[PDB]
């Protein structure tokens, strides 16, 4: 408090608030959970509309990396722009320089790098964003990375993202993830987001689900949920 | 220009010669082409005469800078990397034709550099002008694992061919013997060549040539 | 930043410097040095600081500065950073020979280096030179010189100087003593050592505490002569025999 | 060639307790001469000489950029120059133009400060040093300076009979030369003096 | 006292102090974690507790022993995004030994180059000075093994037991009655006294999976960590 | 980055400069060295204590070579003295790269301390805290000087620098003369380590590096074993 100013001052007792403040701005932004099965990573993101002019999938925070690789990030919007490009980069020269896919191991260690660069000098700030990075492999099962504005970059097998980080993993550890198939996981996805908060107090919301593993081939893209609506049909069941 | 390297039983031998000739003149009857890197690494010099000069001032000056800062002996394979790296860069440009050699903790090691870069580990070789005379003297009668005495013979044997073949040297054979605990440096080990004696009278006389203008100025 | 920088260039309300004033008084709590002309040559005198029994003194001269051939400098200030001035000084002397072959005339390379000593306290944040100190030498069209360097970069042509709130009795006593026309060197000797009586405060003027350098123009020569120890004290004594005739009047 | 555009001849040679430096005085273009008066021997402190011989415009040239490294040395320090110094130094110059070469070859001829040891080296175009206990010679009429000097040389010899065999050496073989002559400067120094004589020669 | 900007960046404080890098050396101790290095042989003994707070977070991705070479190994102290960024240089600058010099670092010759990056930090000012601990192992020819441990402040030394992260002044303290009967060191004495001390300081006498060991012996020159079936049998070996 | 370029120091009102004299406080709180310049010879000395029991003394050295006839230490704070190190490596090897001669020791405390005044003046970088102790016997006649973090330098026959320093300072006037020999300099150099040293003094506590003329040479714990076995 007073030396917590330039991003390269220590406090009297050793931490940086700097660092400490950007962290509680991405928990003010709305929940992003994220979960993988044995073969997939399933992406879910609770999206809410701004008041009604919103045009149905404008601004969507369900990025996409690499042919594999995609972001569910949370925060500020503007800043995981920014970031998203860096990734997009980053993977690009790892084909030209050695022919084949990036691996998500790799990939995670050179954006963290990256964000905690902007932890050190006082000319920039550091970020305001933290994300998800979720893909697929044949020789390399599925894996599902976290990074928060520090730069801390490990493995889970299931995160959230938001206000309710604590209040979402609650439930997302009473699963038996280990054996199910990403499609059971996609009707699972959907309740966990609407028991908390969907527009309690807010006004309304929409739900995202990304989608990756075996049954895509390795592709990353968007669920065919608009197909036959299932995951709004089985999660506002649990009404009582 | 004749120069040659062989390992022994326990080290290394290495023979130069004595001359450096400008065009078909002979310019000096003695100059050194063994020159010195570490205690334990010397290198012979053939090819352009101040191109190798400063290298291998440059190179015996990083790593003089290396293990004074590491605090051990250094490595002929650390000399071996900073040539062939340097003269790289260069892209034969600079005409240098070396023989490394030293002993190191893993033992003695010798090798041939040529100016583009490139190097090879070898038990003998030979570079210079009259290298094709003092390698054939090598493979007539090396064999591997000689005692001392054996091996200094050999290199002034061999040395000695390129000498009696044209641009060889005013005759003061060189040597210089690298073991795990005695090195030595020999300049006039061999003389072979002799200059015959003067047999006319040659008497300059004290007024025989003519001044016009004389200048005294004394000093202190 | 900005809450980390110090000023070094900004007027005052009034129009004065706020950090040239303060440069140009650490000068005058350090060593003396002075110089006078003659009609055949000039000397050069100095305070030793640091007279403790424990050091060397091998470099054979500390104040002066023998710098081209046929010049010298004395030095007041802060010592660390005299010795960036001198290897500039040395330098720019050294490549205006390089471009006419003749020896610099003893005034433009003073106004090369209040150039360079006035340009910190311009453009640039940093630190201006807390360096005064003499000139002495000679030239073909004026002669035998001394001049006055400033952290401003204000340069003087002085008949007889020296340095201020260490030594500010002496220039009321040399507009007392100098006399015009005449000033040769024993004469000048004589007059520099009655100086340094009054001003180092050390009875006896003990001759560890003295420096003396002079320069005569000699046969085509200019030789620099740092004159020994062994003749700082006759030097001394002579100025001692004088006390007694300055008991006779009364 | 390029050393063959103005010609020269420079010479020295060492004695018993001194050590002696000539050259020539002609000064030209291919064939025309200019004058007879062109200085090619410098002296670099006391007891030291060198001398330069090749492109009269590195001649001129170098000379100037020695002098401005000499004056930065003997101030940085209080003593003179060693002679083995002077020659790491002018092998440093010379190397620094390696692609771009002054055409000059030095003759450094001088005592020791201290003691009375005398030295000569010559070198290259390039600056590789080469000393010898003799004689070294650098100019176009390079090999008629071998044929004399390698008959004439005795070991020890007094500065008499020093400065008459340099004399012999140098007007016989300058005289053989067609772009060298119209005079020859000889400097022979010792502990106590220094002495400058010019010879009468051919100038033809 | 706090003359000029003491306490904000990297200057001179009254009777020669500066505070900005004594800050750092208790920005380890945010870590909540305590590692030891221990020689006494022709081996060399890394352990360090790993703290798992979450059955959502992974097992493998939480290792602080990270592989230098195939001969070094290193175990790193304070706050994570500054211990891996430390680790990108000591992997880098091990590779240039190689490239210029022709032959493997030593272990001693490394520990001063990272301690010379950590010098320009507190050198220059606006630049944060690494607030991370990292002690070092390997193997040296003709000299045994050897540890070594390097500050933020870019001092170094090499010692024999080695305590870091929280506890330094009690396990230190242990370890100078340990070592004073320099007793038979005979890879498994070394092995029980570095469980010994952390089991005593932190008091614990815990499960076989919440630490790690890496070793190196004069037999098996590469770095080598430990299995959790062989962690359990050194584990129930010291049970008497 | 910026490039903000603006330097750290300004003068005072009263003309001094202040975050020099701060750095002096940093160096006298430091560890207590000595050195003698005696008649054949130049005697450092310093005091080499670890914190524990478990520190290895075969690790990192006070006396440093800096030549095969220069040596040098220092009295202050421990990272900074190996930067200036390596600096006047490269720049000694720099003398010989030109002149194909070894640096005198003169012409070395020229540019050491130029480096160290470059660190005062320029933009945003803190002056050294470590004031060093620079010896070496070049052209018959030996040499000892010590540099400051302000940048000067001295040339001293006998001085002390680190803790009490002002009590050794009055104990070498006592004991120093014109001449000595250099195993009699070292007996006095102990003697002055030994005033402000811990109650035990052993091969391991002190640390003695020696100037012959043969060259540099710092030596080894057997030595200084057999130096204090009883001879004070």
């Amino acid at each position: 408090t007073g030396y917590d100013l330039s991003a390269s001052t220590f406090s009297p007792d050793g931490r940086v608030f700097q660092v400490e403040y950007a962290m509680k701005a991405v928990e003010n932004s709305s929940t992003a959970i994220g979960i993988r099965c044995k073969d997939g990573v399933v992406f879910g993101v609770e999206k809410l509309v701004l008041s009604k002019l919103y045009e149905e999938g404008s601004n969507k925070r369900l990025f996409n990396v690499d042919r594999h690789v995609g972001m569910a990030v949370a925060g500020l919007l503007a800043d995981a722009r920014s970031l998203a490009d860096i990734a997009r980069e980053e993977a690009s020269n790892f084909r030209s320089n050695f022919g084949y896919n990036i691996p998500l191991k790799h990939l995670a260690d050179r954006v963290a790098m990256y964000v905690h660069a902007y932890t050190l000098y006082s000319a920039v700030r550091p970020f305001g964003c933290s994300f998800m990075l979720g893909s697929y492999s044949v020789n390399d099962g599925a894996q599902l990375y976290m990074i928060d504005p520090s730069g801390v970059s490990y493995g889970y097998w299931g995160c959230a993202i938001g206000k309710a980080r604590q209040a979402a993993k609650t439930e997302i550890e009473k699963l038996q993830m280990k054996e199910m198939t990403c499609r059971d996981i996609v009707k699972e996805v959907a309740k966990i987001i609407y028991i908390v908060h969907d527009e309690v107090k807010d006004k309304a919301f929409e739900l995202e689900l990304s989608w990756v593993g075996e049954l895509t081939n390795g592709r990353h893209e968007i669920v065919p949920k608009d197909i036959r609506e299932e995951a709004e049909k089985y999660a506002k069941e649990s009404l009582k | 220009t004749t120069i040659a390297g062989v390992v022994y039983k326990d080290g290394i031998v290495l023979g130069a010669d004595t001359r450096a000739t400008e065009g078909m003149v002979v310019a000096d009857k003695n100059c050194s082409k063994i020159h010195f890197i570490s205690p334990n690494i010397y290198c012979c010099g053939a090819g352009t005469a101040a191109d190798t000069d400063m290298t291998t001032q440059l190179i015996s000056s990083n790593l003089e800078l290396h293990s004074l800062s590491t605090g051990r002996l250094p490595r002929v394979v650390t000399a071996n990397r900073m040539l062939k790296q340097m003269l790289f860069r260069y892209q034969g440009y600079i005409g240098a034709a070396l023989v490394l050699g030293g002993v190191d903790v893993t033992g003695p090691h010798l090798y041939s550099i040529y100016p583009h870069g490139s190097t090879d580990k070898l038990p003998y070789v030979t570079m210079g002008s009259g290298s094709l005379a003092a390698m054939a003297v090598f493979e007539d009668k090396f064999r591997p694992d000689m005692e001392e005495e054996e091996a200094k013979n050999l290199v002034s044997e061999a040395i000695a061919a390129g000498i009696f073949n044209d641009l060889g040297s005013g005759s003061n054979i060189d040597l210089c013997v690298i073991s795990k605990n005695k090195l030595d440096f020999l300049r006039p080990y061999t003389v072979p060549n002799k200059k015959g004696t003067r047999l006319g009278r040659y008497r300059c006389e004290k007024g025989t040539t003519a001044v016009l203008t004389e200048k005294i100025t004394p000093l202190e | 930043s900005r809450r980390y920088d110090s000023r070094t260039t900004i007027f005052s309300p009034e129009g004065r410097l706020y950090q040239v004033e303060y440069a140009m008084e650490a000068i005058g709590h350090a060593g003396t040095c002075l110089g006078i002309l003659a009609n055949d040559g000039v000397l050069l005198a100095a305070e030793r600081r640091n007279i403790h029994k424990l050091l060397d003194e091998v470099f054979f001269s500390e104040k002066i500065y023998k710098l081209n051939e046929d010049m010298a400098c004395s030095v007041a200030g802060i010592t660390s950073d005299a010795n960036v001035l001198t290897n500039e000084l040395r330098l720019i002397a050294q490549r205006y020979l390089l471009q006419y072959q003749e020896p610099i005339p003893c005034e433009q390379l003073v106004t090369a280096l209040c150039d360079i000593k006035q340009a910190y306290t311009q453009f640039g944040g940093k630190r201006p030179f807390g360096v005064s100190l003499l000139y002495i030498g000679w030239d073909k069209h004026y002669g035998f010189q001394l001049y006055q360097s400033d952290p401003s970069g204000n340069y003087g042509g002085w008949k007889a100087t020296c340095i201020g709130n260490n030594s500010a009795a002496a220039v009321s006593m040399l507009k007392q003593d100098y006399k015009e026309g005449e000033m040769t060197l024993k004469s000048a000797l004589a007059l520099a050592i009655k100086v340094l009586n009054k001003t180092m405060d050390v009875s006896k003027l003990s001759a560890e505490k003295v420096e003396i350098a002079t320069l005569t123009r000699e046969n085509g020569k200019t030789v620099i002569r740092v004159l020994k120890q062994k003749e700082v004290e006759q030097l001394i004594k002579k100025h001692e025999e004088e006390e007694a005739k300055a008991e006779r009047e009364k | 060639s390029i050393m063959s555009y103005n010609g020269g001849a420079v010479m020295a040679m060492k004695g018993k307790n001194c050590v002696a430096i000539a050259a020539d005085r002609r000064f030209g273009i291919q064939a025309q001469m200019v004058t007879t008066d062109f200085q090619k021997i410098f002296p670099m402190g006391d007891r030291l000489y060198i001398g330069l011989a090749g492109l009269a415009t590195d001649v001129q040239t170098v000379a100037q950029r020695l002098k401005f490294r000499l004056n930065l040395y003997e101030l940085k320090e209080g003593r003179q120059i060693k002679p083995y110094t002077l020659m790491s130094m002018v092998a440093n110059l010379l190397y620094e133009k390696r692609f771009g070469p002054y055409y000059t070859e030095p003759v450094i001829a001088g005592l020791d400060p201290k003691t009375f040891k005398p030295f000569i080296c010559s070198l290259d175009l390039i600056g590789c040093p080469m000393v010898t206990d003799d004689f070294v010679v650098s100019g176009t009429c390079a090999e008629q300076m071998y044929g004399m000097c390698e008959s004439l040389w005795e070991p020890n010899m007094d500065p008499d009979h020093l400065f008459e065999t340099i004399s012999q050496a140098m007007l016989n073989a300058v005289d053989r030369d067609a772009v060298s002559g119209m005079g020859v400067i000889v400097h022979i120094i010792e502990k106590d003096k220094i002495t400058t004589r010019t010879l009468k020669a051919r100038m033809d | 006292s706090s003359a000029g900007f003491d306490r904000h960046i990297t200057i001179f404080s009254p009777e020669g102090r500066l505070y900005q890098v004594e800050y750092a050396f208790k920005a380890i101790n945010q870590g909540g974690l305590t590692s030891v290095a221990v020689r006494g042989k022709d081996c060399a003994v890394i352990v360090t507790q790993k703290k798992v707070p979450d059955k959502l977070l992974d097992s493998s991705t939480v290792t602080h022993l990270f592989k230098i070479t195939e001969n070094i190994g290193c175990v790193m102290t304070g706050m994570t995004a500054d211990s891996r960024s430390q680790v990108q240089r000591a992997r880098y600058e091990a590779a240039n030994w190689k490239y210029k010099y022709g032959y493997e670092i030593p272990v001693d010759m490394l520990c001063k180059r990272i301690a010379d990056i950590s010098q320009v930090y507190t050198q220059n000012a606006e630049m944060r000075p690494l607030g991370c601990c990292m002690i070092l192992i390997g193997i040296d020819e003709e000299q045994g093994p050897q540890v070594y441990k390097c500050d933020p402040a870019g001092y170094y030394c090499g010692f024999k037991a080695t305590a870091a992260g929280v506890k330094q002044t009690e396990s230190t303290s242990f370890l100078e009655k340990k070592v004073k009967k320099k007793f038979d060191w005979t890879f498994e004495q070394t092995v029980e006294t570095a469980i010994t001390c952390l089991s005593t300081v932190l008091s614990i006498d815990f499960k076989p999976s919440e630490i790690e060991v890496g070793v190196v012996t004069v037999e098996n020159p590469k770095f080598r960590i430990l299995t959790e079936a062989e962690i359990d049998a050194h584990l129930v070996a010291l049970a008497e | 980055e910026r490039g903000y370029s603006f330097s750290l120091t300004t003068f005072s009102p009263s003309g001094k400069l202040v975050q020099i004299e701060y750095a002096l406080a940093a160096v006298a709180g430091g560890a207590p060295s000595v050195g003698i310049k005696a008649a054949n010879g130049v005697v450092l000395a310093t005091e080499k204590k670890q914190k524990s029991i478990l520190y290895d003394e075969r690790s990192v050295h006070k006396v440093e070579p800096i030549t095969k006839h220069i040596g040098l230490v220092y009295s202050g704070m421990g990272p900074d003295y190996r930067v200036l190190v390596h600096r006047a490596r490269k720049l000694a090897q720099q003398y010989y790269l030109v002149y194909q001669e070894p640096i005198p020791t003169a012409q070395l405390v020229q540019r050491v301390a130029s480096v160290m005044q470059e660190y005062t003046q320029s933009g945003g970088v803190r002056p050294f805290g470590v004031s060093l102790l620079i010896c070496g016997w070049n052209e018959g006649r030996p040499y000892l000087f010590q540099s400051d973090p302000s940048g000067a330098y001295f040339a001293w026959k006998a001085t002390a620098m680190g803790k009490n320093y002002v009590n050794g300072k009055t104990f070498l006037e006592k004991r120093y003369n014109e001449d000595l020999e250099l195993e009699d300099a070292i007996h006095t150099a102990i003697l002055t380590l030994k005033e402000s040293f811990e109650g035990q003094m052993t091969e391991d506590n002190i640390e003695v590096g020696i100037c012959n003329e043969a060259g540099f040479r710092r030596l080894t714990p057997t030595e200084v074993k057999d130096y204090l076995a009883a001879i004070a």
